[PDB]
This record gives structure tokens, C-alpha cells and sequence, in this order.
């Protein structure tokens, strides 16, 4: 099994509004490839 | 209080809970962002708008999101041009493609995007990805340029099962990839 | 599989996530349907459509509501007309005012409804409820008049706490209403 | 504490669509009263 792990302080509250859409985006150019998601689960709790 | 919570783990042919933008769509079980062709832009947005910060009370909320992808290129040597998990305004559209993701249009800093994006970008972009010309996993905040990455080697074809969180008391984003191999 | 959960302990006045029809709107941190003023509807729906039965598999959801709503009439004999909690297609408008709950039109099943209701009716409409002429609770099809119904003691201006299951093994929709006292 | 329950079997999948919305609806008439919610939980698993 093989990971990485990336983090940063990214001040949320500064930067988008307060109601968002969350998505996932990919694309190609002069070269290629297929982008596939198979599963998807997510949680927020505010207050 | 406001909690949400949702989990697919089979996309149907007809999910009415997703808005589909360029040519994402689901077949087989899957969503399909991009299939391998040149030039295309495909976007998956989830329908509901999230109560992300409160401006009453000053709270910001903690949230934690997993999902599984796969990268299929022709071979290790064309492969373009990346995929992002990403957090826009209600009423986002497809950016910039090509090396842009479909999530930004410029590598300047707009403040005007308000988009925050994880990017887990394929191919090197000599105007703004990181020197080493390395496959990375990165950190977008209203630009192309990452404010963080992290060279990251493709498992071709592979299943990554990725794992984002935001924890609200520290403002960190956490980032975690893991292939089975 | 696919899962949808929610919870929202107080209402925003800016709730992005719910459909206002009608008169509702949020205030004070809670949903007010209605205000003690004659002929008038509010309606609430929560904006993301629900995935309740599959027809590749046949599966059908199991699924559980709770809620905290407070009925205030100027007196106890002064009251109408109700309140529901339905299920209905995602375009839903709402439908006839007073004592059809702005639901249904007609006490005549009509197949082309499509809405499953959960009433709590707190005004006797002679052509079509209980003969006992009492406040009750009632599970509605397609239809105004009730499948079933239970008295209800209307407990003016009391919080009542309301859960909703149906188990998708058996079929059976179960409302339990509870009052502190 | 007072409390009230009712059943019935109710066959869902022969009376509405596939993709639903739910929600609250109160009306008043010839006669009225203030109808307001306080709180609200959900959840749903298909398969
Ligand atoms: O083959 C890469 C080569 O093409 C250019 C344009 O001539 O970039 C295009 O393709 C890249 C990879 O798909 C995209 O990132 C880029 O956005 C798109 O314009 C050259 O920049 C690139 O070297
Ligand atoms: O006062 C009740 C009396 O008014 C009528 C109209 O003539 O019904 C109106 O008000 C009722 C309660 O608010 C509603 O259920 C009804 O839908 C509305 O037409 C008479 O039917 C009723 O007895
Ligand atoms: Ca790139
Ligand atoms: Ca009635
Ligand atoms: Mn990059
Ligand atoms: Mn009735």
C-alpha cells in the first residue's frame, strides 16, 4: 500500500462564501487521459 | 446546528442528486469525468448548496470527504491533465481546460474565483507547476499555482482511495492518497 | 448503496438548502409555515431530491424524519386548518389551500398525486374526516381522506416532537407525536 | 408526557416516483393558526 499525505492552513472563511458547491472537475488538453470517480461519501457539521 | 452527510458507493444512471457539467455523466456504475480524448472538460458538482461558514455566528465548519478515482492513460508517457476535488460558490461553472482543470484562468491570485481546489495534476506546466516536472498532489486557493503540492508517482489504471478533511479549530486541510499497492 | 442524512437544529434566514413555497419562510431560527391569518399556505421542501426506490433493483429506501413543530390557535376552538409532512414528486407545487393542507384537491384517490402525506389535522371537514369530529393524525394517499387516522389532543402552543420511519422490509410508514406533558 | 402512534402499510414504490422531494406544508382556512417548525433530521440508505 502506498500513500501521501499533504497539509496546509487554508482560511476558509477568507475565501469562499458562506454557502458553497463541492464537485469534482478533470480535463485533458493535446494529451490524455480517462477520469473516473467509483464512490463518494462526505460530512460537514456547522456549529 | 446543520449537519450533512451523503455516500454513493454505485452511481446510477440518473442521478438527479448531481448537476453535470461539460461531459461528465455516469455509466456502468461509475461517473465519468473525461474519457480519453483530447481537449475536453467534464464536471460533477453535488446538488446542494453547504452551509460552509456562518457569518452570524463566526463558525466555520469541520467536514471530511472520501471518494475513489482512477487514471487511465494510454501509456506513462501521454497523460493529461489531471483531476481536482473542489469547493466553489453555488453557481459555479467550467472554467479554463487543459492544464487549467476546468477550476481556474489564470495563475495569478483571483480573489474573485473564491474556488479552493485539492488538484492531483498529471502533466508538468512549465508556467506554473513545481520545478521537479513531477506529478503532484496540490493545494489551489484562487490560482493555478499551488500554495502547497506534493510529488506524487501514478498508478496507471489504479484505484487511489483519497481522504480530505478540514478541521475547523486548526483551519488545516488534510490531504491523504493511498494505492492498494 | 446511497445514503442522504441531514439535520438542522436551527433555521438560517438565508436557508440555501430548502425550497420555500408560499407564504413559509424562516425567522427567529425556526421555519414558520404559517402565521394566525386567514387562508393562507407555507411549504418547505428540502431542495435535494431523494433517491427513494431503484427500479433496476426494485430496492426501495428505509428512511426515519424527526422533527419539533408548535401549532399556536388563538383559543382552542378557533383552529385550522393542519400541518403534514409529505413526500412527493421533485416538481411539487403547492395544491388547494384550507382543509386540503395545500397537498391534495380532491377526497377522490387520483393516481397521477404521486404524494404520501402524514397529516396532523386540527379542523373537522365534514366531507370527508373521522365522523367523530376530533383532532387527529392520518396517513393520506393520493388523497385528502385519510387511509387511517388516530385522535389527536391538540396541545395548543406546545412543542411536540414527531418521528416518521418506514421499513422498506415490511412497508409499514409508523408516526409516533410525543408531548413533554 | 403524552404521546401517539399510528401504522399502516403503505406500498411506496407503486405510488411515487423513483427521485422524491419531502417536506412541510400547514394551511389555514375560514379559521387559522400560527404553524411553525423548530427542528428537523433525516436520513434515508437505498440498498
Ligand atoms: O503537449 C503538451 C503541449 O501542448 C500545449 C499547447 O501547445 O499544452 C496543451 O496541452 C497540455 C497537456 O494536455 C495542457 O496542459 C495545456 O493547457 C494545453 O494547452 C503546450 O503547452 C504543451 O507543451
Ligand atoms: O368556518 C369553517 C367554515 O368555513 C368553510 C367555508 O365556508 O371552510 C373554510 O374554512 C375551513 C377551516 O379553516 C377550511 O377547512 C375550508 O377548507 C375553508 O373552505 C366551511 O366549510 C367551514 O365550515
Ligand atoms: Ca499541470
Ligand atoms: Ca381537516
Ligand atoms: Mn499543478
Ligand atoms: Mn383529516
Amino acid at each position: 500500500v502506498t500513500s501521501y499525505t499533504l497539509n496546509e492552513v487554508v482560511p476558509l472563511k477568507d475565501v469562499v462564501p458562506e454557502w458553497v458547491r463541492i464537485g469534482f472537475s478533470a480535463t485533458t488538453g493535446a494529451e490524455f487521459a480517462a477520469h473516473e470517480v467509483h464512490s463518494w461519501s462526505f460530512h460537514s457539521q456547522l456549529g | 446546528t446543520e449537519t450533512t452527510s451523503f455516500s454513493i458507493t454505485k452511481f446510477s444512471p440518473d442521478q438527479q442528486n448531481l448537476i453535470f457539467q461539460g461531459d461528465g455523466y455516469t455509466t456502468k456504475g461509475k461517473l465519468t469525468l473525461t474519457k480519453a480524448v483530447k481537449s475536453t472538460v467534464g464536471r460533477a458538482l453535488y446538488s446542494t448548496p453547504i452551509h460552509i461558514w456562518d457569518r452570524d455566528t463566526g463558525n466555520v465548519a469541520n467536514f471530511v470527504t472520501s471518494f475513489t478515482f482512477v487514471i487511465d492513460a494510454p501509456s506513462s508517457y501521454n497523460v493529461a491533465d489531471g483531476f481536482t476535488f473542489f469547493i466553489a460558490p453555488v453557481d459555479t461553472k467550467p472554467q479554463t481546460g487543459g492544464g487549467y482543470l476546468g477550476v481556474f484562468n489564470s495563475k495569478e491570485y483571483d480573489k474573485t474565483s473564491q474556488t479552493v481546489a485539492v488538484e492531483f495534476d498529471t502533466f508538468y506546466n512549465a508556467a506554473w507547476d513545481p520545478s521537479n516536472k513531477e506529478r503532484h498532489i496540490g493545494i489551489d486557493v484562487n490560482s493555478i499555482k499551488s500554495v502547497n503540492t506534493k510529488s506524487w508517482n501514478l498508478q496507471n489504471g489504479e484505484r487511489a482511495n483519497v481522504v480530505i478533511a478540514f478541521n475547523a479549530a486548526t483551519n488545516v486541510l488534510t490531504v491523504t492518497l493511498t494505492y492498494p499497492n
